């Protein structure tokens, strides 16, 4: 019943950006982890930082609005202020398309971090199962379930047990 | 036994926009192009002028309804819809610069020009600038002839600026209804002025002639003006159609200047106004107005940019 | 036994930039800069009007090259280098302005002022403006002293725009080669125009002198224009060298003007125009003419921009 | 003879962007994956959409071809046309160079996530060969190849021969 | 046993912003806007004219400042602030696209244009316009009547540009301090000058009237120019208080144009200038002068920004 | 004592970008990767190679500093100057933002390609420790290391030794 990132995200994990679900003897089980959800948080408040940002120049008045200027130099302030538009609509729509796609990919690129690192704290004691989860080839009841996820975990202490399990 | 490494998702996804795909779905966004106006001018921490039947440029020339407002001061300047820069029919010449002059002034500070008048009348007056009955313009004076049709003598008045700013020198020129008029006012013949400084010169030459009545008349009075830098002078030399300035004005320091048509508000601060109220944002874009003016998020021609707060929402 | 995982890959390669390398091969890529003109003025669709002969200001005066321009209906309207706005010599002051106003015009519509005239002549002709023989301006009037060197009475003519439009409103100040030409033709002494709406008013002199033949003439006519707000009068004072416009112009809708040197086609359409043709694209950005004009790519220095449609190309 | 993704392209995979290629008993094979293939097409698609537009505006003519502008308006109008061209030809430059490093590294990106689907599916019974491939420790003829392609590729029924093989 | 794979770092790491972070350290980085100013005008490869105290419109009409420079040449050309483009009290209309045109131009190469005179005096000088005594614009002539308050006679002179390129024409109007003077100059009456070529038409009155002493001069003498085309004649006619040219100005090729208040040194190389120097550099962006031209980095707001030529610098 | 690139980078390596550190019974040591380094350098030249350019657009005074133009004339110009500032300012600031953050994002990259083929070049012979280092499960002597760093290493003739020392 339980799977990982590579099927789909979970919507009943609700204090964090990522997390730890497992399943033993005593039950199944769902916790965030801290660092990796802050580091996400923290490189989009990062973006949110560089683009809510104010212009400082103050622009003026070329115009006006209740009495219209000369049409000639009119024409010329309305090119100028449309060429203006122009780009600003286009690196808006840019910058947008640009920064969400770096979002997403940086969100993921979490996500395979934290995966990465099980991995190699479990050694030679799991394989993975192709959803996003690893079989733990040895008992791992609630407190060694927590030293994997605060990285204590120690693979010495059971691979004996766990490589005999996996012939 | 077994452990997985997951992510979060939400049932009610957001979606944006990426370089390959329209609409895919995050678990989080943020718009990026403001949409909400405040219909007033928030003019909180802002010394104020609200001009409202005066137009800006009267403020230096002063017909009645500018009589308030002759020498104010200010760090925002609202003009108005309403607001005339004129009682005696005519206009200001080069009158857009002036106003951009002017509404980054800070207000004006009149100074007397010193000039003195002998073998003319000063008193020339219309119904058109009502006071107590008949008057003029504030801050000018209509020079006549001293009796109907007699000549006007060739004159010349000179005004130094003694201060370490530019002044604002402005004067006008009065076109009659017909060369029997021009006459009766300033004695018959060719009409001129003439307005020199160091860095500028040039020449007028009253037009009259039948036109359409404005307010009853058919005469106008336009005005034009220049910028006498610190330490020069400027020199007038006329014999009629002559409208002479009695003060000068010094710009005070700094000021943004707005047109609007919505009420001002001193309990909201901002900082980027057009006519229908004030921007209040610090998202980079705004589709509200183009021509809004002080420091603003840029105009964008798009009404919604959403940039992503979070991760893609892949929900089961 | 195995199994391997690969891409595909082509022997002919293209190559294109990145950030970090120019020329990397992709399997497949895509020009972004249009480079291909089409030289025809696609009008598929349009109301097309091409000037030929007539200069764009001609259809408001009229010589004879404009005579089936007068009241022209358009969409699109079309400038020639072959174009003048003139028969009799001279120009329009303001130039440039009133073409980009008659340009986006929807063309004109045409409308009697109702001026009628007595104690003066109203034939003035010249073989530079030939129809059947000698003569003038189709919407216009050269007024005469009644015989030669005969004095011309002081007149004033008046025109009320009734519509809910502004009306274009031209007439012409003439100057002639010599004060002894000025003399026979309106009488001796000094002459004047003086011209004045609500909102305007300026006066002209004629200034006799020679000048080069243009057409075997030394003379000028020079045009003058105003907008007329509805409900305005206009009203012309003059005891001479006065071009009296028959007719006023009011603006139909709304157009796009263009200069060009090449045919029209009414088979293809389209919506970006330069000189040289039309261009019809998809693309972003187009190399062909910085000054093309309509819904556009926009004009870029390069020649040409690669975008990668596919993979990097690692052969063996 | 056959090798993957690590040392080059296959110019004769003309089905598709991504593939399989194989050898057993019964000799070598070539299929294109249609999913990864369809994946990069519409990623593909998705850019040329958004690049491929066209502007709305309409700009009109504020110069004058054949009877030239009064010269003082004329330079300001042709200094702000060249400012503006300078600012249209380095966003298309950049756009370019940038879109394509994205394309490029997109690409990849699909090709490592197939690799690493397989991988996964094949579990134990499988080592990489570093060459892109995987050297399959148990006979695996046509059907069994086609269940590695197809993703129903059963790890567990021939683990206990290849494990055994792989010592 | 083992073996581990790493990267460099240094402890002296250097802080970027990336799109994520502010001030992440990178092992090695470069600046992307230049501050480094030259505070000399690098001249080297090119004819270099440093103007001094001849004012750029004076090479044209030839005050005394301006004698060496009559028909200079030069890739590059120098105004200083020093500089005056008059001797007798006056300015050019249109005097800035006049420099423009100027400051591209390669220089000028004069041709006499052929007027002779009679019935007239063409010796009129000044003291502020000093040479061997009283003289007067190099290129000008001040014509006079025959003697003090005799008529002037009405006049015609014609000059046609043989040449390939157009010719720069140049004239004066005087504005005399009275009518008195005007009287005494060129005999009582009405003057008027009148200029034509086949595409230019305009008409001048003087002006008299008291303007302030500039050089203890009242008087004003105001420039007029206009660009004659290949074949195309130009036509004066006057009868008093005009300012004759001598000769026309040719351009010679290309150049620019710089005003600036540091040495020239051509010993250094360099195509980006300001007043303050020149910008040697080849970074894309410049924070020293928004209106520094040639061919120059962009100028940007940000004194600094950083571009990350390394990785991450992750030290222990 | 010694850990690889998942921990920090190494101040000791001066020759290169990229390296291998290595312990065994005749000590410890540590050798640049040429080609991995290379590869870096020319994607950061290749960088500046396009951000160090000069516009060759020649721009012209349309103003002046000694006679000030017309005031309405002169307010569009400084509108107009004053927009395109904000327009290079906001491009510059993106530039510099985006090509750091690729920059940062690629050298990480080719520090995990070095890794990979290492991990595939050892095969069965090695186990991951987690820091970016491999526990060679055989003797492998100062020739034997270098065979790894050059690319030479046989899997196969030390496979017997290391799978029975990995059980
Ligand atoms: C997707 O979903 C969540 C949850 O949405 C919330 O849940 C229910 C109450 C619904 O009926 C929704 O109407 C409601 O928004 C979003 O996070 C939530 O945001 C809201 C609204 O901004 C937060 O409300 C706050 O409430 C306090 C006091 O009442 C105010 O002072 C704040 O100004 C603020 O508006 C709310 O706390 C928050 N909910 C939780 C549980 O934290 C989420 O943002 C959304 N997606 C997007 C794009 O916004
Ligand atoms: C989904 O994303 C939105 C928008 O980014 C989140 O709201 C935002 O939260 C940030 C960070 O908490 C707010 O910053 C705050 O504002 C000011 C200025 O920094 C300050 O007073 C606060 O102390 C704080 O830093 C930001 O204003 C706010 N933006 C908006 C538009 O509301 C929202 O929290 C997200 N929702 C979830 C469930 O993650
Ligand atoms: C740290 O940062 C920079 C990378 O920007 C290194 O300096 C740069 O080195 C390159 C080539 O090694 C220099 O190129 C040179 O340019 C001139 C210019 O005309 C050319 O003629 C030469 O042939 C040469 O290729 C480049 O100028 C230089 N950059 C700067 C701003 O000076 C620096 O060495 C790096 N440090 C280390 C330890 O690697
Ligand atoms: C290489 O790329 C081009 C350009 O994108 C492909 O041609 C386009 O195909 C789309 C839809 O698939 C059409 O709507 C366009 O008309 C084509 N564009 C152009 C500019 O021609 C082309 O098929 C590709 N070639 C191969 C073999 O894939
Ligand atoms: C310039 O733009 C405004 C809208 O901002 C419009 O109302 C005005 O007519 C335009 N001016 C001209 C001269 O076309
Ligand atoms: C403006 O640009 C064009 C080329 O687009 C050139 O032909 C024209 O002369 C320019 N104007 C001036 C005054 O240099
Ligand atoms: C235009 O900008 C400059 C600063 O470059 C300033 O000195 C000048 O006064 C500004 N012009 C006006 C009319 O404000
Ligand atoms: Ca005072
Ligand atoms: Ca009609
Ligand atoms: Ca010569």
């Amino acid at each position: 019943a339980i799977a990982g990132f590579i099927e789909n995200g979970w919507e009943g994990l609700i204090d964090g950006w990522y997390g730890f679900r497992h399943q033993n003897a005593q039950g199944e089980g769902t916790a965030a982890d801290y660092k990796s959800t802050q580091s996400a948080i923290d490189q989009i408040t990062g973006k949110l930082n560089r683009l809510i940002e104010k212009t400082n120049q103050q622009f003026e008045l070329i115009d006006n609005e209740f009495n219209e200027v000369e049409k000639q130099i009119g024409n010329v302030i309305n090119w100028t202020r449309d060429s203006i538009t122009e780009v600003w609509s286009y690196n808006a729509e840019l910058l947008v398309a640009m920064e969400n796609q770096h979002t997403i990919d940086l969100a993921d690129s979490e996500m395979d971090k934290l995966y990465e690192r099980v991995k190699r704290q479990l050694r030679e004691n799991a394989e993975e199962d192709g959803t996003g989860c690893f079989e733990i080839f040895h008992k791992c009841d609630d407190d060694c379930m927590a030293s994997i996820r605060n990285n204590t975990y120690d693979h010495s202490k059971y691979r004996e047990e766990a490589m005999q399990n996996r012939i | 036994d077994k452990i997985c490494l997951g992510h979060h998702a939400v049932s009610n996804g957001t979606k944006v926009n990426t370089l390959t795909e329209r609409g895919v779905e995050v678990v989080n966004a943020t718009e990026t192009v403001e949409r909400t106006n405040i219909p007033r001018i928030c003019s909180k921490g802002k010394r104020t002028v609200d001009l409202g039947q005066c137009g800006l440029l009267g403020t230096i020339t002063g017909p009645p309804q500018c009589d308030q407002f002759l020498e104010f001061s200010a760090d925002l300047i609202i003009e108005r819809r309403e607001g005339s820069d004129v009682c005696y029919p005519g206009k200001f010449v080069n009158e857009e610069a002036l106003r951009q002059i002017l509404r980054e002034s800070g207000g004006i500070d009149k100074e007397a020009m010193g000039f003195t008048y002998s073998g003319i009348r000063t008193n020339g007056a219309t119904s058109a600038c009502r006071r107590s009955g008949s008057s003029f313009y504030a801050e000018m004076k209509w020079l006549l002839s001293n009796t109907d049709n007699a000549a006007f003598p060739q004159m010349t008045k000179s005004y130094k600026n003694t201060r370490k700013s530019p002044a604002l020198i402005v004067w006008g020129i009065h076109h009659s209804v017909s060369t029997a008029e021009q006459t009766k006012l300033y004695g018959s013949g060719n009409k001129l002025v003439t307005v020199g400084s160091s860095n500028y010169q040039q020449s007028f030459v009253p037009s009259p002639g039948a036109r359409p009545q404005v307010n009853g008349l058919s005469g106008r009075i336009d005005f034009h003006w220049l910028m006498l830098n610190p330490n020069d002078t400027v020199t007038f030399s006329f014999n009629g159609a002559f409208i002479a300035p009695d003060r000068a004005s010094f710009l005070r320091g700094k000021s943004m200047g707005i047109q609007s048509g919505v009420q001002v508000d001193a309990n909201c601060e901002g900082d980027c106004y057009h006519s229908g109220g004030t921007i209040i944002s610090n998202l980079p874009f705004q589709n509200i107005d183009s021509r809004a003016v002080g420091k603003c998020p840029r105009y964008v021609k798009q009404r919604s940019l959403l940039l992503a707060t979070g991760m893609k929402n892949v929900p089961e």
